[PDB]
């Protein structure tokens, strides 16, 4: 049939649906289609624009002649708009308030529950994916995400800054982790700036495979990390520890290299592909009051690098500092533990202080006085400072909600007798040199376009303090990977077409799906995020948890020295702290389809406004949650569980807008029967029904599947299991199976992660020194059980062979004859089974004739013998058929035995057993055969740390 | 010589009072030892005159209007003994002249009617087949068994029947394509699972004729070849379901339902479905599901239910009223049916004359007549001389059509061009005291309650168009409301899986389009017919108010020559049981 | 016993709606013990027969009181005053719409239409039908009606 899909001419099958044509060449959205079932028309999302109207694709039929357009502004509208109402009825959060409050957006929950886990080197892999100094962060940042955390709805937020630190030095101590290097895209970068944003950018440039060069004009990396944030809230072997982890992936370093004086920024552009101008602002603001020359009128910012540096400085009795910032607080405790009487003046209120709070708290503690809504009108003396004329403000208007200006109060000055005065008001770039290489600056703060951070020159691009004036260094390791992912986009000619798509995403839809750069830069800059206007009434049933306190240095010790006044926690509150998260993100946030969609089509969740469904989690099954409020109302599940799985566990309850999916009324997902309650979770598009995992903290991972089978019987169903850094989080089903589903077995029991550690002798573990012992000692007929692959399978049997050793297996009988094909097309079937203790037979004998008499093909139990109609022999061992083929059968005569594999039935054996274990199903590699007698493929999820072949030598 | 004596027992006439009319009639007849035969008919179409007695001599027929028990009396002594006619009383008059039966009455309510599907109701009784039979009935049955079922087909397609239960997709195209279809086992449903909230014309057709139906339907299975019938009528119809009972035991019995009906070797059963009561499972695919024993959620169309429907044999689901039509294009011939209506739709509609409308009832009129004759010629008009401002023409599925469109004729596309929909045939006439917006918002609220919730549109669009409209009546909306809903209700009707859906936003595109100064007045907090609670304030007029205080004892919520605006429960009674120009609604402000 | 009724009706799913509408008539609301037994001779989910029975308004799980009061909703009531006699029947008798009084005597429910269109406004108590309702009649009609008359 030949059908016309936005022009082009198309040729696609019959009877199959049009949506499954139409994803194959494009992108079509629609929660509610399988190919398993008939078309169902409930979600409404992949509409087409026909001849006759707009209609659903899923229902469609290719005709002859038929033009479809899947992409024009009333699709896109109606889509939208579809979207929109779905969100309006959603209640649900995609992520946790803490990723939304970093500035890097780093995942929070994800490195906590990896650090409850116990698993540090994987947790701070997690964090560098956003930023890239993890220990420094753990030391100076303001913890923007513990000030979001909805833990401050119940008690207190959780320790994430301090987690993190631990985490971070447990990886800097016992081993750091460094990245994988992808091969040289011959790209080079020129990154200005040793501070944290060109260290950002430098490092996610070298992740994508530029090479980078840093020039930095101080002779050693870390701006201010290094010169301006003094030892004893960032000790300097912790900066050069994490500096050497960003530099050792492959940055070429140039110190003691200036801009404007030893490299022009024209040769800059010249010799490299692009130019990222992280200078930071190194000038401090003038006060611009009459007497400001007078000797003892230090700026914060060169007084602090001179104390940094060692060099030589001279400081009065007395004291004061004017500005709020971090610098200020800085240079206060500073000057306290060189021996001045400190003095904070700032024009604003406390609450307005833009410093660090528990470095103001740490502050009044040691003995620096502070007098806020103060400012300084002049400066008294001959030659050097003697007093200090301050006058007192007061809030002004609150104008264009710019949150007032402190105007002065006339009348109120007086005087202040200090020694020194230090500046610590701002800072800004010098505006000369940035007139004498060519950037558009206004107030000293270079103007680069706020998508892409792009300058007036094509080619640089700028962040950190020097587009942001003074800031944290989180927000400049957010600009510096900002900046490594628009500079990665300029170098492929992608750069005006990102900005366009990430201004509006719903006009430029064809060209995010045909990109996968433009998809990852989306769905990294621009994701959804649900969110649930949530007040302290909802987590009223939480479990009220103590924060830790770690015991900080003594405010009279530490006011006269340079050490450390914070240190890290121990690691038995850890494990402690860690577990008091509540996992407020959504379980499925990397595989919904809702968040996606919405992602793609730019749509918002405040477009329609009204009441919402409000439900309660039904998380009363062991291993399966149900939560209608994340419910778009699909009906996948109820197809499944009524006309595939003939469970009926769920179903339509009510009408319209209270429609929702529950079992019978009055009872929950724990009393009801069935051995597929686990496909749910695979069924479900958006997260309405989720997986109870096996971990401590369960929090979303980006999990990759790994292609694999099951060992819980004979039948050897296809499945994947969703591995992050050797973590076995959970089986799922694959489309591409021959089964397309997995029992509650495979899924909940686990049988592929099961294994014995030590072989048993007598009923006992032993070593295995007493294993090669029993080995050398005794005959040891060697048994196998049928939890082997089909390859060692081979290596045994010619072992026995070699060395002559008695061989056989536990099953005996003969293989099945029946193919998959015989079951799908007989009618008539003979049950000489239990329909339970093998859960596929449910789903493949449905609408069958269970017969004693004039049967088609029979299904039979192992040990048995084929049938005179097509049989299907069912053993409990994935390779007995494996087994069979290779002619291992039977248990051969001798005196004591070893046996590969904890099988049963093995106590029915006579004599002593040596059971040797067979290993992790998860980590073998190879072929099995199962009852149809396909041969499917088993892969590793992770690497083995036994094998039975070089034990046996 | 005084024939017999006939009540009106339908459920119009049932609620009004004619079991005590005629249990006094039985009782009156018992007393003065008269020997006439007391009958009960159907419903005629005066629904405003009832309870209604027919007096039948053997050459006319009166029929009295608003008999109480208590004039019952008068009436019987003065006419079926005396011989008197009592001419105030008089409403109707019936006589024959050459086989035709002739229709006089005091409003001219029957002067623009041709009843093709009424023509029986309210002169046979119901409940005897006897009687069905002598006027007429079933002689279409003999006839249609005399020719071949496609020649039947052919009839039908050629007299330009359409369907009266909705779209008006042609009959015999759906007789065809369900005999066309490949199978041995065939069946066909009679929908009267009318949800319409203003429709009463379906359960007219059961309780006052049912024999029509049975008739029709035995006749369209005969021609696409179906085994079983079903009549699919709602268990909140009792009285429906009883006759259509009574009617299928006497044609059971009569040898027109059963094995080899009348000599032509063809077996048919028509079994009773009682639907739960749904207006989704009106809709075919949901009517499938509801007789299979599943919810009744409608399903895409390409499959559709001509070809694959109860238990996947096909099906052909046709309205009350078309199987009705049909022994009458049987008897008289597709000419005949052609030579009435339009160009496009033939024939005539059962339409309900509601709401503020003077003369209320069943009507039958044919296609093309104008709305402006059916609402003062037929329906006198409002109940008060009020100007009429709007008309609702399809229930909850169709649109308002405004005064300055009454020249619209009846037809499908010049109804469907407006924004209207013919839809079961509820015609809802609204007058100056009518708020449009709450008429819209009425309609969304009961769209989002019928709603079955399948499809995300229209389970949550109706829900969110409801909200604004909800929004705007109480005064708390503003322009960005009102262009939320002209975005938002195309989109519902174009993204809707099934007709509920896609008939949903009618409402509230019509009233945009027709009476958007009502949606902007009420932006400004201020309703022009005075209808929204929030939006109005009861003022008391101190000048114009009296000692004697009548709208003073009826106020239950003691809100009472003074108003208390901070109590006030806001019913309305002060202003009827004032009996006196004082109590006066105004704006709030 | 009382679950006699069900094996008079055919052992096919298509039997549930039928046998939903029996089991309302004998006892008066939808008993668990009667819904287990009808998905047993069935062979249908008790899920699927929850989900028949929630979606169609006929059916409740609660048994209904003496006296059900329906009020009449449709277009033609609504257009002559049905919210204001809906109100004065919810603030006489104290309780919502779809709701049963405490003591089981009033039970209040909506209805479609009843067929009286011209007896405008219209409600109907056991079958007994009451038109032509300004607020005033009808609350005279509830109080009647508590009083143990009508
Ligand atoms: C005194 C002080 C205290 C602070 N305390 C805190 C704190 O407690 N917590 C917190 O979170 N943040 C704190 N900060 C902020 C912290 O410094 C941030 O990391 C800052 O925003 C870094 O900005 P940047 O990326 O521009 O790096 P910068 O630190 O500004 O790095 C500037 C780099 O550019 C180089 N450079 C300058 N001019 C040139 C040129 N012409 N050519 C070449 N190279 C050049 C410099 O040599 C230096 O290596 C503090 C800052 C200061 C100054
Ligand atoms: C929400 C909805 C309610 C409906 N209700 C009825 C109804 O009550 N009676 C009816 O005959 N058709 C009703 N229909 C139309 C039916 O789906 C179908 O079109 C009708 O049975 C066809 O009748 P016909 O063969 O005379 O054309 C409804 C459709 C929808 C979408
Ligand atoms: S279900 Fe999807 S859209 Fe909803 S909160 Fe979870 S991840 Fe977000
Ligand atoms: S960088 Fe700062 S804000 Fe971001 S997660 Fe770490 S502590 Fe929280
Ligand atoms: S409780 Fe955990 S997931 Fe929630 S905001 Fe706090 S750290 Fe993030
Ligand atoms: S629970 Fe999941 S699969 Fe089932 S209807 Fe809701 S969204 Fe669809
Ligand atoms: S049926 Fe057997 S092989 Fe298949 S998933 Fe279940 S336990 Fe594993
Ligand atoms: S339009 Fe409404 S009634 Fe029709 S299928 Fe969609 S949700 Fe159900
Ligand atoms: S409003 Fe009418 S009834 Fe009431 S006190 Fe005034 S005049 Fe009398
Ligand atoms: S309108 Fe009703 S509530 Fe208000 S004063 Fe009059 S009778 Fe009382
Ligand atoms: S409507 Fe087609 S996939 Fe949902
Ligand atoms: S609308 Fe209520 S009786 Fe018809
Ligand atoms: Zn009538
Ligand atoms: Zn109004």
């Amino acid at each position: 049939v030949k059908i016309t899909v936005n022009g082009k001419e198309f040729e696609a099958p019959k009877d199959k649906s049009l949506i499954e044509f139409l994803r194959e060449i494009t992108h079509v959205p629609g929660f509610c289609y399988t190919e398993a079932f008939d078309p169902y028309g409930s979600c409404r999302l992949c509409l087409v624009q026909t001849p006759r109207g707009i209609t659903t694709s899923c229902t469609l039929k290719p005709m002859e002649g038929l033009s479809i357009e899947t992409l024009s502004d009333e699709i896109i509208e109606m889509r939208k708009t579809a979207l929109e109402l779905i969100l309006s009825d959603h209640y649900g959060d995609c992520i946790g308030p803490c990723q939304n409050g970093c500035p890097a957006h780093s995942d929070v929950q994800g490195y906590l529950a990896l650090i409850a886990m116990g698993r540090y080197h994987e947790a701070v892999k997690l964090m560098k994916e956003k930023y890239i100094l993890p220990a420094v962060l753990g030391r100076v940042c303001p913890a923007f995400c513990e000030e979001e955390c909805r833990r401050n709805l119940v008690e207190e937020p959780l320790a994430i800054r301090q987690l993190k630190r631990f985490a971070a030095d447990y990886d800097l101590e016992n081993g750091p982790w460094m990245p994988e290097i992808p091969p040289s895209t011959g790209k080079r970068i020129a990154v200005v700036g040793g501070g944290p944003a060109g260290l950002a950018c430098a490092y996610y440039l070298r992740t994508m495979g530029h090479d980078v060069t840093i020039f930095d004009a101080m002779p050693h990396l870390g701006g201010m990390m290094r010169y301006g944030i003094p030892p004893y809230r960032l000790p300097k072997d912790v900066l050069d520890k994490d500096i050497a982890t960003v530099i050792n992936t492959g940055i070429e370093v140039k110190t003691n290299t200036a801009l404007g004086k030893d490299i022009a920024l024209e040769e800059l552009r010249e010799q490299y592909d692009a130019v990222f101008l992280g200078v930071g602002a190194w000038k401090s603001r003038k006060m611009g009051i009459e007497g400001e020359d007078l000797d003892g009128v230090i700026h914060g910012t060169e007084f602090l690098r001179k104390v940094n540096m060692g060099e030589k400085v001279e400081l009065g009795k007395r004291v004061i500092v004017v500005g709020g910032g971090n610098t200020a607080m800085d240079v206060a405790r500073t000057a306290l533990r060189l021996g001045a009487d400190v003095t904070v003046v700032y024009r604003r209120s406390k609450s307005e202080m833009p410093a660090n709070s528990r470095e103001v708290e740490e502050a009044e503690e040691e003995g620096v006085k502070f007098m806020f809504l103060t400012n300084p009108v002049k400066i008294i003396g001959k030659e050097k400072v003697e007093e200090v004329e301050l006058i007192k403000m007061k809030l002004g208007e609150p104008d264009a909600s710019g949150r007032r200006r402190p105007m002065p109060i006339e009348g109120s000055e007086f005087r202040v007798k200090v020694d020194n005065v230090i500046l610590a008001i701002g800072q800004y770039c010098d505006e000369e040199f940035l007139r004498t290489i060519g950037i558009e600056a206004k107030r000293g703060r270079v103007l680069v376009d706020e998508v892409t951070l792009q300058t007036n020159k094509e080619g640089v691009f700028a962040g950190g303090d020097l587009v942001l004036g003074p800031s944290t260094v989180i927000e400049s390791i957010a600009t510096g990977r900002r900046a490594a992912i628009m500079i990665d986009l300029y170098l492929k000619g992608k750069l005006e077409k990102a900005r366009e798509v990430l201004l509006d995403p719903s006009k430029h839809i064809e060209e995010v799906i045909y990109d996968e750069d433009l998809y990852r830069v989306l769905f990294d800059l621009r994701p959804y995020n649900h969110w649930k206007k949530v007040t302290e009434k909802d987590y009223e049933h939480v479990e009220r948890k103590p924060r830790v306190k770690v015991k900080l240095l003594d405010p009279e010790i530490r006011k006269s020295n340079f050490k450390e006044v914070e240190p890290t926690m121990d690691e038995e509150t850890v494990l402690t702290e860690a577990q008091r998260c509540m996992s407020c993100g959504c379980m499925e946030v990397f595989r919904c389809k809702l968040r996606e969609y919405a992602t793609l089509y730019d749509a918002k969740q405040d477009a329609f406004v009204g009441e919402q469904n409000k439900f309660e989690i039904d998380e009363t099954h062991p291993n399966v949650v149900l939560d209608n409020n994340k419910c778009v109302l699909c009906g996948q599940c109820v197809n499944f569980t009524h006309e595939i799985a003939r469970e009926g566990i769920v179903d339509y309850l009510f009408r319209g807008f209270k429609t929702y999916i529950g079992p019978q009324l009055g009872e929950r997902l724990e009393d009801q029967k069935g051995v597929f309650i686990g496909e749910l979770t695979d069924i479900c598009p958006v997260g309405a029904i989720t997986e109870k995992l096996p971990f401590v903290k369960p929090g979303p991972w980006k999990t990759q599947p790994v292609k694999t089978v099951c060992n819980g019987c004979s039948f050897a169903c296809e499945m994947n299991i969703e591995v992050y850094n050797d973590i076995l989080v959970r089986a799922s089903s694959r489309k591409d199976s021959w089964n397309g589903y997995i029992c509650d077995y495979c899924r909940f029991e686990r049988p592929w992660a099961q294994d014995i550690a030590q072989p048993i002798l007598k009923g006992n573990a032993v070593s295995w020194e007493d294993a090669e012992k029993f080995l050398e000692e005794k005959e040891c007929a060697l048994i196998l059980t049928p939890s082997l692959t089909n390859e060692e399978i081979m290596f045994l049997k010619e072992l026995a062979e070699r060395k002559g050793i008695p061989i056989g297996s536990t099953i005996d009988g003969e293989g099945s004859t029946a193919t998959l094909e015989d079951i799908r097309n007989a009618k008539r079937v003979l049950l000489k089974v239990n329909i339970e203790k093998y859960p596929l037979l449910k789903l493949l004998l449905k609408g069958k004739e269970i017969v004693e008499e004039g049967y088609e093909v029979a299904i039979i139990e192992g040990p048995a013998e084929p049938m005179d109609v097509p049989t299907l022999i069912l053993h409990d061992g994935v390779n007995a058929t494996g087994l069979i083929k290779a002619g291992v059968t039977g248990i051969p005569e001798a005196k004591a035995y070893v046996v590969i594999g904890n099988s049963p039935a093995i106590s029915k054996l006579k004599g002593e057993y040596l059971i040797l274990p067979s290993g992790l199903w998860a980590e073998k590699e190879g072929t099995v055969t199962n009852a149809f007698g396909m041969d499917l493929k088993v892969k590793k999820a992770r690497k083995a740390h036994y094998d039975v072949k070089s034990l046996f030598n | 010589e005084i024939k017999a004596i006939a009540v009106g027992m339908n459920s119009c006439g049932i609620a009004a009072g004619a079991r005590e009319t005629y249990e006094a009639v039985k009782e009156e007849l018992e007393k003065r030892n008269l020997d006439i035969k007391l009958k009960i008919v159907g419903c005629v179409g005066m629904c405003y005159r009832e309870p209604l007695l027919d007096i039948i001599t053997d050459n006319e027929i009166i029929t009295y209007g608003h008999v109480t028990p208590d004039r019952v009396p008068r009436i019987i002594e003065e006419h079926v003994i005396n011989g008197k006619p009592i001419e105030d009383w008089v409403v109707k008059k019936d006589w024959w002249e050459n086989g035709q039966r002739k229709t006089w009455d005091f409003d001219g309510y029957f002067v623009k009617q041709k009843k093709i599907v009424l023509e029986n109701s309210g002169y046979i009784d119901p409940e005897n087949i006897e009687e069905y039979i002598a006027a007429g009935g079933y002689e279409a049955l003999k006839k249609a068994f005399k020719m071949k079922p496609e020649e039947i087909i052919d009839f039908i397609t050629k007299s330009g029947l359409r369907g009266r239960g909705g779209a008006g997709f042609p009959t015999g195209l759906k007789w065809k394509f369900t005999r066309d279809a490949p199978g041995d086992e065939k069946y066909i449903v009679c929908n009267a699972d009318e949800g319409d909230p203003g429709a009463f014309m379906d359960r007219n057709v059961l309780e006052g004729d049912p024999h029509r139906v049975i008739e029709g339907m035995i006749i369209g299975a005969y021609a696409i070849g179906a085994t079983k019938g079903f009549i699919y009528v709602r268990a909140e119809y009792p009285l429906a379901i009883k006759r259509l009972r009574i009617a299928l035991k006497q044609a059971r019995e009569k040898g027109f339902l059963g094995e080899n009906i009348l000599g032509s070797g063809f077996s048919f059963e028509i079994v009773i479905k009682e639907g739960a009561g749904a207006f989704v499972c009106g809709e075919e695919t949901a009517l499938i599901a509801s007789i299979e024993g599943k919810r009744g959620m409608p399903r895409p169309r390409p499959p559709y239910p001509a070809q694959k429907g109860l238990w996947g044999r096909p099906t052909n689901i046709n309205n009350v009223e078309t199987w009705a039509n049909v022994p009458w294009i049987i008897k008289h011939g597709w000419e005949a049916y052609a030579a009435l209506g339009t160009e496009k739709s033939k024939g005539t509609k059962v339409f309900a004359l509601s709401g503020k409308i003077k003369h209320g009832g069943n009507v039958e009129v044919p296609m093309g007549i104008t709305l402006r004759e059916i609402l003062y010629e037929i329906g006198g008009g409002t109940k008060t001389g009020k100007k009429i401002k709007a008309v609702q023409l399809g229930g909850p599925s169709g649109g308002c059509i405004p005064d300055y469109l009454f020249n619209t004729p009846v037809d499908y596309e010049s109804v469907t061009a407006t924004g209207a929909i013919m839809g079961s045939g509820g015609m809802v006439v609204m007058d100056e005291d009518t708020c449009m917006v709450d008429v819209a918002k009425f309609f969304l609220d009961f769209t989002v309650k019928e709603s079955c919730g399948k499809c995300t549109f229209c389970r949550l669009g109706t829900k969110r168009m409801w909200e604004l409209l909800d929004k705007i009546t109480k005064g708390e909306g503003a322009l960005e409301d009102i262009e939320k809903l002209e975005k938002l209700a195309p989109l519902v009707k174009t993204g809707s899986l099934c007709g509920l859906g896609q008939t949903a936003p009618n409402p509230v595109l019509t009233t945009l389009k027709y009476f958007k100064d009502e949606y902007l007045a009420h932006i400004e907090g201020r309703c022009p017919a005075k209808v929204c609670k929030p939006l109005i304030k009861y003022v008391i007029i101190t000048e114009k108010c009296t000692g004697c205080t009548a709208c003073a004892i009826m106020c239950p919520v003691k809100a009472i020559h003074l108003i208390n605006q901070e109590a006030c429960i806001k019913c309305g009674t002060c202003y009827e049981v004032c009996r006196f120009n004082a109590i006066e609604i105004t704006d709030a402000k | 016993i009382q679950l006699e009724y069900i094996y008079h009706y055919e052992p096919n799913p298509s039997s549930l709606i039928p046998l939903l509408q029996k089991t309302q008539e004998t006892f008066g609301y939808l008993p668990k013990e009667a819904l287990e037994e009808i998905s047993r001779y069935l062979k249908v989910p008790l899920s699927r027969v929850y989900g028949v029975a929630t979606f169609y308004a006929q059916f409740r799980f609660e048994p209904l009181g003496k006296y059900v009061i329906k009020i009449c909703h449709g277009t033609a009531c609504h257009v002559n005053g049905a919210v204001n006699i809906s109100q004065a029947i919810r603030e006489e008798v104290g309780i919502e719409e779809g709701q049963t009084t405490v003591d089981g005597l009033i039970t209040l429910e909506r209805v479609a239409c009843l067929g009286c269109c011209s007896l405008a406004p219209v409600i109907m108590i056991n079958e007994k039908v009451y038109g032509k309702l300004t607020p005033d009649k009808v609350r005279k009609i509830i109080r009647n009606l508590k009083e143990g008359k009508l």
